[PDB]
């Protein structure tokens, strides 16, 4: 039994040991220290997924002054800032929208507004490093509508999170999605209603930057949402101006790597939301492992620079750059009969641990 | 379609007054699916094209101070303005787009002397 | 910033046909339908008819149909309104608008007299 | 740990029909023969100009295995006006939700659009069919004046029903005003007697229903899943109803009385988006006289000992007591989005022990998400939490899961043995599969030695052959079994006795039978069931003291039996099971003194 911790090149920056491997028998058990050191000047991706149901279009007005007010201040977060734009409505199905063929393409009965047809999620502009196209983009955004108060949010983020060939989410980039809203999202079984009874696979479906499963397939669970978020490294921030924030909140503990905050009334806090947003997620370092070797288990403690510990994916808080956070993994063989992977959430660098065993 | 009723056709005020006026449509316009009263309110000094106010009976627009405020719900809706500066001397009218948009005769406000 | 600009001042006999252009810019213009507005002068507001500007399918009030008309050239994002058979009681002042509440506009309106 | 899943009756629809979708059993009051009731909600009729449909077929069982449409329906869409239509019965899923009592069959159409009279609109308001005799009458309790979103309008009726005991339909329509949903509850008598296929909007006189509510309520979806039983003790079944999206999207469960519709009980979950009140069951699993409630929570996330959430689905079970109060304890599932406690089916008592026993489906789970149906016992205490049975899907995904288990219905008896049958959904893959209950035998196994004690020297008998003086004693064992179905007079069973096999194999074995020189011993019995114990006498005797590894050492007498299985079968091949709770081995000790 031992560990084995190479002396090679190693090629991460973030994590390291990224690779271990260790000999285990029942019975027995195995440790080392992980060392987990957060960057300052990350490059940058922000997505941003907007609601545009109707009662979105005071918030979607104010998009206009956040590309180049945000991207000022992210100068002092950031070394690469980019952006992206996508929109989302509600699953194109009854009972969530009109099906009446002279109200299929406008939704809304309000004759002041020249509405857009109601889609599931449609991506609009790759993420790219310029500004001015980012507010031309959502200058062009038209406002939409549905019939039932609750959006198909989680549907379109899963997307936004998988499709990342068609986003262009980098890998040597802080992925963040940011999700606008002011109601609550459908839930994987409410789609039933819609008579739509297959659960999402989780792959990526988009066509001409559009999402065509959206009638056919059920809304994600959070299981599923938070394991993709996860697998793809991002980071997600919610933003919603309703009283509906704290149900977006209280879900926190639910999607970890998720955090939330809130639009004020008048939406002037929008580049403030995500640079606090910002701040608070690279302050937070917690790790999970994924262990699919039948017979291991792994007990993680985390060692906070206060000197506190912090147990599996609690983490620590409170973290700077030029500050390291360590992970105390002992990995334990019960049974006889690959590899694990211990992660931080919402980095792109993980350790791979490989286990080799004898009976 | 619709018909507006707007009151009183002239109203007259003195600055720092609280000013309000009143209008009635024939029909309710609650929209059941959304659940917003589908009115506006147009501000329109002579010699100028007429600009918003207020949309869905309560909403302010950019650009217009607080001292406008709408309510109402159904059939009744009301304008009224705290504090009424001697630069809100306008004919306000009330519009609905409940259905084909429809305008009110418009209250005009008048000094007092 | 959008601005919508419209004709000079028309001046016609009983009988005769005007059309009242209004030209668009600061947004696309099949983005958003072109509504039409009629001011007599001293009365209050009459809405005349709406156009989708990506279909060209008008949509007119009760009040003003047969005489009234409303066309697109989408490649001038300009709508137009024609008035056919002049009356007395057609005198007024035209504007052309946008009520989509984020941008809503207004033209200057085109002052047209029937003699 | 009865149910026969070696040679169950398949049954096949239309290919993407969703046959399955939906099951119940047929049973007339005085047919002689039984059919199963199965769904088929995109199915293409035969109707004038109806794409998808749906429909709902009735299938027989002995003899072939065939399925035929019930022509609920056989028109068009009718129109209001000349060019203009009243309904849309396209893709009105009919055959979603069915249900049965005795010969009233009850099928829904919960996507069943219609314009109302005000205005030309197409609203899912949702619709049924109730057949019985030879008269069909359409039910539609929310095709009414209160339309639109703040009304009826969005009620997909239908989506959920259930029967009363007393003669009434209950209904879920999950949409109406404004999503709060709305449990409607008639008489059958009022839906039959006020028909009228002139008038679109009918009203009943013995009609209860919940109403309205604060805008706080809204999005809640009750009546999204119903079902009946008595909660209060006053002889009337009770109403209750899954609200899975309730009180922030924890999920609640309503209980309704039966009689006035006042509130009786609130059940709420503990982990939003669990989804808690997917699915409501009711009945007595610990033989209290009192219904006891089954309610799934099939998103429900069970954290780790690390921290990490898993989503498993959960099931929360509470018992009712005379007091009113509910003791509740909880069941998570077994596997990882397989979703656990998406249905539930009570079983009747599948096992005939005195106590109910339920079915607990995760269509999602076991090898290629083929989909699993988990059997659990009832007792006097609760539910027992650990399965005894598991069923697993048998065919492959096409487009989608087969999602076996999906829906599922028991306590109906098929097969006329006494032991109630299940069916069990399997939609993904148009079809419906039937598992047979099994007999149950009681074995009472008898074993005693005379005496227990001896020793060596104590000699009184002679070996077989030459009559050499040994120390001896006498085995006796004997077997009774019954059982409380329809069970073969003749069981036969198979056993074998063993002496002193506490040792190492290859050990001598000091305790032998005379006639054999042998430590082992095995008959063929014939018990009659519900006869006589048979007995059988052998006498053993112990080697002496020249080959041993000890002289004072316990001598292990041992017992085992079993059935035959070759003769043990009834009519239609259905063999009988051991009861699975009892072993069938046992042992006495003799010593060496
Ligand atoms: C299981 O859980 C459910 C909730 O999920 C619970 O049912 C709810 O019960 C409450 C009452 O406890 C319902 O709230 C209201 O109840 C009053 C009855 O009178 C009581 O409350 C008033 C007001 O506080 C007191 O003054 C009085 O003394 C009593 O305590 C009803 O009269 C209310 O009706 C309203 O809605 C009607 C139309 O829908 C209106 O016509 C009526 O005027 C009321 O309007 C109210 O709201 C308006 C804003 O929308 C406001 O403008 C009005 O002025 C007024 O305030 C109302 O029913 C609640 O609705 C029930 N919810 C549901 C979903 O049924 C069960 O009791 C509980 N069961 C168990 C066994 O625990
Ligand atoms: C950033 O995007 C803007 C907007 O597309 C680009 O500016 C345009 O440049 C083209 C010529 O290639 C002109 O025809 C357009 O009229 C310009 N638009 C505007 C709004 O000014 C700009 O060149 C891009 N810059 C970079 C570095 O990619
Ligand atoms: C994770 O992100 C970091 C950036 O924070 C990536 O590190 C950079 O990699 C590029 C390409 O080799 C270098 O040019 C930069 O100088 C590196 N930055 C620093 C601070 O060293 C890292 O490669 C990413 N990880 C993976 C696996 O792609
Ligand atoms: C990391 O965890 C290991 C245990 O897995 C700690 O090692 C133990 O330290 C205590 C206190 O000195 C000893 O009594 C144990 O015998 C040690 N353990 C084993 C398993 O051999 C280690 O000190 C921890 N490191 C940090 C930095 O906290
Ligand atoms: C019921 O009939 C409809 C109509 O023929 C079938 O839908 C068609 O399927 C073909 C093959 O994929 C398509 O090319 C047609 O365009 C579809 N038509 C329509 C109106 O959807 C449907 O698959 C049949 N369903 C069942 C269960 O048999
Ligand atoms: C994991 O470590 C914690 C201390 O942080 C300890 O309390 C817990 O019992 C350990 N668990 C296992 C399975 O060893
Ligand atoms: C903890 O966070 C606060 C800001 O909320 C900061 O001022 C303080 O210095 C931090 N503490 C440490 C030890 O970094
Ligand atoms: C419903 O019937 C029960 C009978 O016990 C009675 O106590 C209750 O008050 C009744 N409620 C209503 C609303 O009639
Ligand atoms: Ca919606
Ligand atoms: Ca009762
Ligand atoms: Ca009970
Ligand atoms: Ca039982
Ligand atoms: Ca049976
Ligand atoms: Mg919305």
């Amino acid at each position: 039994v031992h560990v084995i911790i190479p002396t090679e090149n190693e090629i991460n920056t973030q994590v390291t040991p990224g690779e271990v491997s260790i000999q285990l028998r029942p019975g027995a058990e195995a440790n080392f220290m992980l060392k987990v050191h957060p960057l300052k000047k990350y490059p940058v991706d922000l997505y941003y997924l907007v609601d545009v149901s109707a009662s979105m279009h005071n918030n979607i007005e104010k998009l206009n002054s956040v590309g180049n007010d945000l991207s000022r201040k992210m100068a002092f977060f950031s070394r690469d800032f980019r952006l992206g734009f996508g929109s989302y409505v509600d699953k194109t199905v009854s009972p969530y929208i009109s099906i009446h063929p002279e109200r299929i393409h406008n939704q809304c009965s309000d004759y002041n507004l020249d509405c857009m047809p109601p889609h599931g999620y449609i991506h609009v502009l790759s993420l790219t490093e310029n500004i001015t196209e980012f507010e031309k983009a959502v200058h062009r955004q038209k406002i939409s509508g549905n019939i039932d108060t609750p959006e198909g949010g989680f549907d379109a983020m899963l997307q936004a999170a998988v499709c990342e060939s068609h986003i262009g989410w980098r890998k040597e980039a802080k992925r963040l999605l940011l999700v606008m809203t002011d109601q609550t999202s459908h839930l994987a079984l409410d789609s039933k209603l819609a008579g739509i009874v297959v659960p999402n696979d989780g792959n990526c479906h988009l066509k001409n930057n559009v999402y065509v499963k959206s009638t056919t397939m059920e809304h994600p669970s959070l299981g599923q949402l938070s394991e993709k978020l996860i697998d793809n490294n991002i980071n997600v921030i919610f933003a919603v101006q309703g009283k509906q924030f704290h149900w977006y909140k209280d879900l926190l503990p639910l999607l970890p790597g998720t955090i939330a905050g809130e639009i004020e009334s008048k939406a002037a806090n929008l580049n403030n939301l995500v640079v606090e947003a910002y701040q608070k997620l690279i302050s937070e370092v917690k790790v999970q492992v994924e262990n699919q070797v039948q017979g291991i288990y792994f007990n993680i403690t985390a060692i906070c620079p206060d000197g506190s510990r912090k147990p599996g994916m609690e983490g620590c808080r409170n973290v700077t750059s030029n500050d390291e956070v360590l992970f105390n993994v002992t990995v334990t063989m019960k049974k006889c009969d690959n590899y694990a992977i211990i992660k931080p959430i919402g980095f792109n660098e993980t350790a791979k641990i490989h286990i080799h065993r004898n009976c | 379609d619709i018909v507006m009723t707007q009151s009183p056709s002239s109203l007259a005020v003195s600055a720092g007054e609280k000013v309000t006026m009143s209008c009635k449509s024939s029909q309710s316009l609650l929209n059941s699916r959304t659940r917003k009263n589908y009115l506006a309110w147009y501000q329109q000094k002579p010699g100028q094209s007429p600009r918003l106010l207020i949309y869905w009976a309560s909403t302010r627009e950019s650009g217009v101070p607080d001292r406008f405020t709408g309510s109402g719900s159904g059939t009744d809706f009301t304008l009224t303005i705290s504090s009424v500066q001697a630069e809100d001397l306008a004919v306000y009218y009330c519009k609905q787009s409940y259905n084909l948009l429809s305008f009110g005769a418009g209250t005009k406000l008048e000094l007092k002397a | 910033q959008i601005q919508l600009v419209q004709s000079g001042p028309e001046l016609k006999k009983p009988g005769e046909t005007v059309k009242i252009s209004c030209k668009a810019s600061g947004y696309t213009f099949t983005d958003y339908s072109m509504h039409w507005v009629k001011q007599a002068p001293g009365k209050g507001l009459k809405w005349v008819a709406r156009i989708n500007t990506e279909t060209g399918e008008p949509t007119f009030a009760d009040d003003f149909r047969g005489r009234f008309a409303v066309s697109l050239e989408t490649s001038a994002s300009t709508a137009y309104l024609q008035i056919n058979n002049l009356k007395n009681e057609d005198t007024a002042t035209y504007f052309c608008a946008i009520f989509y509440y984020g941008r809503d506009s207004w033209g200057q309106g085109t002052t047209l007299t029937v003699s | 740990f009865n149910l026969d899943v070696d040679s169950p009756a398949e049954y096949s629809g239309p290919e993407g029909s969703y046959f399955g979708f939906a099951v119940d059993f047929f049973v007339p009051s005085a047919s002689s023969r039984m059919f199963l009731l199965v769904g088929a909600p995109k199915a293409n009729t035969t109707q004038p100009g109806i794409v998808e449909g749906g429909q709902v077929l009735k299938c027989d069982w002995s003899s072939t295995r065939r399925c035929q449409p019930i022509e609920f329906d056989a028109t068009g869409n009718r129109d209001y006006a000349k060019d203009d239509p009243l309904e849309f019965k396209s893709h009105q899923w009919f055959g979603a939700s069915v249900r049965s009592k005795q010969d009233k069959i009850l099928a829904c159409a919960p996507l069943y659009h219609w314009r109302t009279e005000m205005k030309q609109e197409r609203e899912p308001v949702g619709t049924c069919f109730l057949q019985d005799g030879t008269k069909t009458v359409e039910y539609a309790p929310c095709r009414s004046q209160d339309i639109d979103a703040d009304g009826q309008g969005f009620c997909q009726g239908g989506f959920s029903i259930d029967f009363t005991k007393a003669d009434r339909v209950l209904l879920g329509g999950p949409g109406s005003f404004y999503w709060q949903g709305q449990l409607i509850s008639d008489q059958v008598a009022e839906i039959v007697s006020k028909y009228d296929p002139n008038v679109y909007s009918i009203k009943y006189n013995n009609q209860l229903a919940t109403r309205t509510a604060q805008a706080i309520f809204d999005d809640s979806y009750l009546g999204y899943s119903v079902a009946v039983g008595d909660f209060n003790g006053d002889g009337i079944d009770d109403f209750v109803s899954g609200v899975p999206r309730a009180a922030r999207t924890l999920g609640m469960v309503y209980i309704y009385d039966g009689k006035n519709m006042s509130s009786l009980y609130n059940f709420t979950g503990e982990q939003m988006a669990a989804y808690f009140g997917f699915s409501v069951a009711a009945t007595d699993i610990n033989g209290d006289d009192y219904a006891d409630v089954f309610i799934g929570a099939p998103l429900f996330m069970d954290r780790g000992s690390d921290g990490k959430l898993q989503e498993v689905g959960q099931v929360s079970v509470s018992l009712q007591r005379a007091s009113g109060d509910f003791q509740t304890t909880k069941l998570n599932g077994f596997e990882v989005f397989a979703r656990f406690g998406s249905a539930i089916a009570p079983l009747g008592d599948l096992d005939q022990d005195g106590f109910n026993d339920i079915a607990i489906a995760a269509p999602y789970g076991g090898e290629d998400k083929k989909g699993i149906v988990y059997i659990f016992n009832g007792r006097s205490t609760g539910l027992n939490a650990v399965p005894s049975q598991i069923l697993e899907g048998q065919w492959a995904a096409r487009s989608m899961p087969p999602s076996f288990g999906y829906s599922m219905k028991g306590a109906t008896d098929i097969d006329k043995n006494g032991y109630p049958d299940l069916i069990v959904g399997a939609f993904g893959v148009d079809r419906a599969i039937l598992y047979r209950a099994r007999p149950v035998i009681t074995v009472n196994a008898g074993l005693e030695v005379y005496p227990s004690i001896l020793n060596q020297d104590n000699k009184t008998c002679s070996l077989p052959g030459t009559a050499l003086k040994v120390s001896c004693f006498n085995v006796r064992f004997c077997l009774k079994a019954d059982g409380k179905g329809v069970l073969p007079r003749k069981l036969n069973f198979q056993v074998e006795l063993l002496l002193d096999k506490l040792k190492q194999k290859g050990a001598i074995r000091r305790a032998l039978f005379l006639y054999s020189r042998s430590p082992s011993h095995s008959k063929n019995m014939t018990i009659s069931r519900g006869g006589l114990m048979q007995c059988e006498e052998l006498i053993a005797y112990l080697r002496d003291e020249s080959e041993f590894r000890d002289k004072l050492t316990p001598i292990t007498i041992f017992m085992e039996y079993r059935l035959d299985y070759r003769t043990a079968a009834d009519t239609t091949g259905l063999q009988p099971i051991l009861n699975q709770f009892t072993p069938a081995n046992i042992s006495r000790q003799a010593h060496i003194l």
